[PDB]
């Protein structure tokens, strides 16, 4: 699992 | 709805009786929350992003109610920066990226 | 176009006059890509999201065409297994989520 940016 | 992404898109959602904000993100293949508890059994699981990889708690079959449309599905519970609603909710809610 | 999520949303895109496969995010604020070798000015910047924090190489009004839709914006460099579209360029080509 991938999972995304701040 | 049609959300546009000049903000970071974020509704409410209800889950587990309670009210919070979340991210509906594109970019994940999963649904992220913060720590908290959920009925039922979980599972040790581990997820990956940008920064490496963190342990989380596997709730699987949770209602969740995204801007009021209705999932249920699997729910990951563990130290995300943001709660993200990932593709396992989002299609499930009919949501499609439009250009 | 319309994109569902059944599979992440991977897209054909240009950056340097080459073509690359990249996520479409809306959980991401920036667009982040593994390009190690452009030429240009950059300054260090670092990133997060689940894992923490990476460091990365910022590259500003770089051309990225996306499915055929130009954009133009800055264009972070790092280690990431999957190349990022995010709303920087998202909101230049117009995308929304709609349900």
């Amino acid at each position: 699992s991938l999972n995304x940016i701040x | 709805p049609q959300i546009t992404l000049w903000k970071r898109p974020l509704v409410t959602i209800r889950i587990g009786g309670q009210l919070k904000e979340a991210l509906l993100d594109t970019g994940a293949d999963d649904t992220v929350i913060e720590e908290l508890n959920l009925p039922g059994k979980w599972k040790p699981k581990l997820i990956g992003g940008i920064g490496g990889f963190i342990k989380v708690r596997q709730y699987d079959q949770i209602p969740v109610e995204i801007a009021g449309h209705k999932a249920i599905g699997t729910v990951l519970v563990g130290p995300t920066p943001v709660n993200i609603i990932g593709r396992n909710l989002l299609t499930q809610i009919g949501a499609t990226l439009n250009f």
